Formats: C-alpha cells, structure tokens, sequence
C-alpha cells in the first residue's frame, strides 16, 4: 500500500533529512543566512501522486524544523531531456501550489552527470536562487 | 561518465553543497526514495 510507503518514508526523513536539516540551522545561524533545501528524488515511485505526496512531506518536514526558504528538487529521470523538463514543470505546478514556498524542479538525465553539464545546471540552478533571495 | 539519472543527480547535488560556501544560501541535500515495490 501506498499508506506503508509513506509510513516508511517519515521513518526516513526523521532518520536522515532531521540530522543533515540540524546541521543547515546551525551554519545558517553562524553566518545569517537562509536555508534552501536540496532534495534528490529515485525514478522509483509507481505514480506521479505519490511522488507528490512525497515530496510534499519531505518539504513541509522541513518547513516544520528548518523553515527552509526554497526548496530545489533534482528529479532523476531515465529519458530525454525534453520529458525530464516537463516532468519536472509538472511537479514543480504541484509542489508550488502544496507547499506555499518557492519551489524549483529540476529534471536530470544521466548525461546530464557530465562534469560541463553540471557546470550548466549549477549555473542555472543558483541564478533562479539568487532571484529568490535578491530579486 | 554516468550510467545512471541517480548518478547525474548525485553528481550535481555534490557539486553545489560543495561549491556554494559564499553563497546567499545554506544549501542542505537530502534524498528521497519511494519505498514501495
């Protein structure tokens, strides 16, 4: 069932996200700066609904403990690149809507695991980031 | 190179925990899985 997997899920994220989103409160405390969370998503869910479902727990998990101010989620996806970038404008109107905080999706396909390419999408990724803190 | 999207995403999410220590930001990577068959 869905319900065990979700079940197993929150067992992760207070195993997992809790420690690594602990340390984030600390170092953005030394040094006054807001947290984004960064959120690596398998290819192995059996649905787009409990993807979302999810993702809009491990979000709001982190809303609760670290009141992140952006969220960037990499969705791994075995494919082109055209699919992965609807995909991820997909899930992005989703989490959007679900979460109440700027969110940026961004889908990934194993080419784009080239150290020039990620060059690329770092790029991209903190100019969005920087939009979302400074513009 | 990768053979896998995991590996690509891995890759990148290394690469800006790991290269934005001046950054406007504190970035935090976690992942997530969807434990189920």
């Amino acid at each position: 069932n869905e319900e065990e997997a979700l079940e197993k899920l929150k067992k992760y994220l207070k195993e997992n996200e809790k420690p690594k989103l602990e340390e984030a409160k600390k170092e953005a405390e030394e040094k006054g700066k807001p947290i984004v969370h960064l959120i690596t998503v398998e290819p192995d869910f059996p649905s787009k609904e409990l993807l979302i479902k999810a993702l809009t727990l491990a979000i709001k998990f982190a809303k609760e403990i670290a009141n992140i101010k952006a969220a960037v989620v990499l969705l791994a996806h075995e494919g082109s690149r055209e699919e992965a970038e609807k995909e991820a404008k997909e899930i992005q109107e989703a989490l959007t809507k679900e979460t109440g905080i700027e969110v940026i999706v961004v889908g990934v396909t194993p080419e784009d695991g080239d150290e020039e390419k990620i060059q690329e999408l770092a790029n991209e990724i903190k100019n969005k980031l920087s939009k979302i803190l400074h513009g | 190179k990768c053979n896998t999207a995991t590996c690509a995403t891995q890759r990148l999410a290394n690469f800006l925990v790991h290269s934005s220590n001046n950054f406007g930001a504190i970035l935090s990577s976690t992942n997530v899985g969807s434990n189920t068959y």
